[PDB]
């Protein structure tokens, strides 16, 4: 609301996995890959 | 008194342009059978929003 609350947020490499494996070795996964850097372009001064 | 004062002015213009310009983007993606897949190349910005 309004017009405070201090958070923060993550940059650099980040990676998520969550396998799951077959009898015959077969993988089914879910795969987060993230990169992210700043950019002094679209900062904005507030 | 009976009179007038009166005149006219006037400007030259000479402008003349073009401009082109071409893109293409081949994104390319893998997905399992009734999964998802979601892909984004490029960036985020800062939007001050709020309740």
């Amino acid at each position: 609301a309004a017009g405070q609350n201090v958070t923060y947020k993550d940059y650099g490499i980040k990676l998520e996995f969550e396998p799951r494996v077959d009898d015959d070795n077969n993988v089914s996964m879910r795969v987060l890959a993230d990169v992210s850097d700043i950019d002094p372009a679209t900062s904005v001064s507030l | 008194n009976f009179g007038i004062i009166t005149g006219v002015l006037s400007t030259i213009n000479f402008a003349l342009s073009n401009g082109d310009a071409y893109l293409i983007a081949n994104p390319q993606l893998s997905a399992r059978s009734g999964g998802r897949t979601d892909f984004l190349a490029g960036g985020q910005v800062p939007i001050l929003q709020a309740l």
